[PDB]
């Protein structure tokens, strides 16, 4: 998952 | 004909000169003092992790590399949460072995340096490179203990390091080779070579469907590569009915992000998005090699995450095995989707503990980088066991919070029971952990987000650049201590 | 004429109905059972933090808001690291007081709910809004204890909450009003109102220059707003020579990033980049209000970080007070620059402890969000004291690592002794902490990165949206316990 | 070459237009007495109608200089010189068209043109080369501020071109 | 400080  | 690696300590205030290990002092005796004499001539003392090479000292050892071991009595460093002496030994021995390899010498004997396990770890971790696909390779180096007194500890270090190197191989290999099927076949052959007390089931798509693993299936379907659910049993307990410890690993064999696609830059590293599966599977292989008297189950959902005309679409709602619905707002938060179903399945074993590992979030790398694996757990007993194991191995862990504060940000969901990405950018590793916790009822569960420890540049001195296979040895050490209790 | 807030607990399995607090049951008696009767008619039971309003029950209390307190016996929740009962009370009382305010009632009496300090905290934190600059405001509500039995605990809650609200005021105020000079003047007046045992020095640029604080000066110079170095003394010990505890706070009154300029989006929140100074200064004011028998020094370098024709330029090298050179590769990593000089100065006091706070890194918000303040400390004793204080206050802390692994990434520096931004993006809060540690020799130092707790949306139920003034109360509680030992 | 490396690597708060000019001056003068150095100030730049150069320098509070160095190595004083010119931006933030943060520190070396041509002239003097050489280096910072160049502005170069 |  990336942030964001 | 062989190379030799010998240790020397830093000089203490009361000593006239820095002290060799036993093996160094004995070799110096053998060469009538020529080692000490040439080391003196060569100039400044050798500090921790530094090396110096002397030629022609003995007909059997044309190249002798002396390595600085630091302070002889370095023990647990309460400011670093590790055994410093062991870390010094791993680094110095790795450095010495690299120097022997650069001289193209195929055989090396290694000073046990007062801790043969740490020495073996430095040599075996230190020499490892994944070079199967290259025409030009370094000389293959066979490292062996110098002497015959510390053999069990030496072999224990070899076993621990080889378990980590297996994980490194599995992580580094390109994803067009390391498919879900190939990964499962390689873990199968390694586990079966380790012990006959083993069952392996490479469960196909039809079984995943029968098991209603809708969340896992939703990730896999974008890719044409078949998914598998790897289930491995190691039956080490003398009582067959003794409840197992269960490990779960995220096995995304390549993560493009899917429809929520990643940027190009360094996307190749996403071949290691099966590092969770690699480390837990490798730890189980090593536990079997160690004959640990415990029952262990390993579970690894394996698939690719790819964009296509059948992939997960943002907003889609999928049903996990436990019947909870998940709104897939971001298709690149796919690790928590596949783990939901594997964690659910984990409960069917009546486990004593459930430990999962996953290269789960970029936020974890922003939080702690490669300094330590982030551990989220509902059991302080379990935290402390992993923390104590990590002190010995040097492959550090650091606790991160499971609070309802983060849960509230994932169960706040427009369409479904839980949303697969938080309402905010903040605390991404914590909201990912809170999402996983919605699929866990067990009272001793730990989630290890290993995204920050996926690679090494130079931070861990005894790992060359590339996939790190961390924290495999900490998991092995945990299992070993648990089995002794 | 006044409003009244009363608590009710959740029903236990063995009870026939949910139980009022003592004050609720007494009020019900006073109104001949009409409170219980109307609550029954109104439908479903009140759960933790929920409220319901009943009108016309008593001539003196036309509006009575009953608030759900949750489980009466809720104590320390080992899964949340706080006292749950106190958190339930703060949330419920805040909710009740907001309902009274919405009815435009200027006076409210508040059930102590078995813990008058927590009740007072809920009311006083819960009602607070910074509205000095708005024509349209909510009614000003005066909250007072219901009853006369729990007065000291009630006032202690008021004092703790008012200390946090001072920090919230200081943080929320626009930066064109809250300049370095204005901040220093407001803290001065508050500290002096708290105790005569106080000295305040608003040290000007000339003094900063005399003190060779080149790192701090390099940040301030881009802006036309004069810098000040605020130094506050609270002489609470009976022995004047007793070494002080020293607190240090980053006081960037507005952070544009400087030449390494920030993006526009939400940059207004950078008026709160003096939150470190706000929370430590406010905690000291509250310690003085509490008469704590300890000597305390507060230090806050205050300036703006602005781009201009005289600002810090990337690559510039500046000299800290301790003589170490710093390569300023990123001018938006300015908090560690000003803290270097303040931390150095902190050592001149012979302190018992040094605690600094700073809204230091975006990485901290990515790591833990607003769940907890990140604490980096070389003393586990000090960690445990802050952690224990945080359990009581509910304003949680979470330990983060100080490892040489991160140090190595900041002392790897092309031009100077230390680089002000890491070599990599990973672990930004940890490499920022490692940079600070290069300016610390003291054996009991803690760095609190409060960037993630700078604001509240809805996460802390008893703080309205806006600057949070966290973790002021945890600092006050720490000082209070330290003074009792 | 190492002189040029020093001049380029040094942080820009030390290696200002004035400091750069003073260091090249001392090196050239140590190399040969057959040398003149003029560290031309803002007033001279204005007199020389160098409006394009002035427009860059004005955003910063750091004074600009126009460094002019002569090495008189020819046996004939009237022999036409070779002329070298070097860009001496002592730090480039981009100005109002501001650069991104990443690796902006390397812009301390935006005076590398001036560094290399000035250093080559110093070395030519050290070598006693029998030629006349002139080195010219406009030196200033490029910074954003309330007086800096604004996109769209029109400036007049010394030759009268806009 | 931003990241990055
Ligand atoms: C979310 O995007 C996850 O699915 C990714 N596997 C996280 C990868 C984070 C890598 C950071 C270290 C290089
Ligand atoms: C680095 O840029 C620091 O100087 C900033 N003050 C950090 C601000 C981080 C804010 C995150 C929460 C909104
Ligand atoms: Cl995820
Ligand atoms: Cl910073
Ligand atoms: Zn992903
Ligand atoms: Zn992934
Ligand atoms: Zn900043
Ligand atoms: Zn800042």
């Amino acid at each position: 998952a990336l942030y964001y | 004909t062989k190379g030799l690696v010998l240790g020397i300590y830093s000089k203490e205030k009361e000593e006239d000169e820095p002290q060799f290990t036993s093996a160094g002092e004995n070799f110096n005796k053998l060469v009538s003092g020529k080692l000490r004499e040439i080391l003196n001539i060569s100039g400044p003392p050798l500090k921790a992790g530094k090396t110096r090479t002397f030629y022609g000292l003995h007909e059997d050892f044309p190249s002798v590399v002396v390595v600085g071991l630091g302070k002889k009595t370095a023990g647990i460093d309460e400011q670093e949460n590790w055994h410093e002496g062991k870390e010094n030994i791993r680094a110095a021995v790795a450095a010495g072995c690299r120097q022997i390899q650069d001289l193209e010498i195929p055989s090396v004997e290694v000073d046990p340096c007062g801790d043969a396990q740490a020495a073996a770890e430095g040599a075996v971790l230190g020499l490892y490179e994944y070079d199967d696909l290259k025409q030009k390779r370094k000389v293959v180096v066979s490292a062996k203990l110098h002497g015959s007194e510390d053999q069990e500890a030496w072999q224990r270090g070899v076993l621990f390091a080889s378990g980590q190197n297996l994980a490194r191989r599995l992580m580094e290999t390109p994803a067009n080779e390391m498919t879900p099927t190939k990964f499962a076949e390689i873990v199968e052959e390694n586990l079966k070579s380790a012990s006959i007390k083993t069952d392996v089931f490479i469960r196909p798509k039809s079984w995943i469907e029968e098991q209603e693993m809708g969340s896992f299936l939703s990730v896999a379907k974008g890719s044409e590569e078949p998914p598998v659910f790897l289930e491995i049993h190691y039956k080490g307990s003398p009582n067959a009915s003794e409840p197992p410890l269960v490990f779960v690993g995220k096995g995304i064999t390549f993560d493009s992000g899917g429809i929520s696609i990643k940027a190009a830059a360094n996307m190749d590293l996403m071949r290691a998005d099966m590092g969770g599966a690699a480390t837990i599977c490798s730890a189980i292989v090593s536990a079997a090699k160690l004959d640990l008297p415990i029952n262990i189950v390993g579970l690894a959902p394996l698939c690719e995450n790819m964009p296509s005309g059948k992939a997960n679409k943002p907003g889609d709602v999928v049903r996990a095995r436990n019947g909870k619905t998940i709104q897939v707002d971001n298709t690149d938060a796919e690790g928590r989707l596949i783990l939901a179903d594997a964690l659910c399945y984990a409960h069917t074993f009546n486990p004593k503990v459930i430990i999962n590992a996953a290269t789960l979030t970029g936020a974890m790398d922003i939080a702690l980088g490669s300094g330590a694996t982030g551990v989220f757990t509902n059991s302080s007993w379990l935290w402390n066991k992993l923390f104590e194991a990590s002190i010995e191995t040097g492959d550090r862990v650091w606790r991160m919070p499971l609070f309802e504060h983060y849960t509230r940000q994932v169960i706040d969901c427009q369409l479904a029971d839980v949303n697969n990405i938080g309402k905010y950018r903040s605390a991404g590793a914590c909201t990912a952990a809170a999402f996983l916790k919605e699929f866990v009822t067990h009272p001793k569960w730990a989630h290890l987000d290993i995204a920050g420890v996926m690679t090494n540049k130079d931070e861990v001195p005894y790992l060359r650049k590339g996939m790190a296979g961390r924290p495999t040895r900490t998991l092995i050490e945990f299992l070993f201590r648990f089995s002794q209790e």
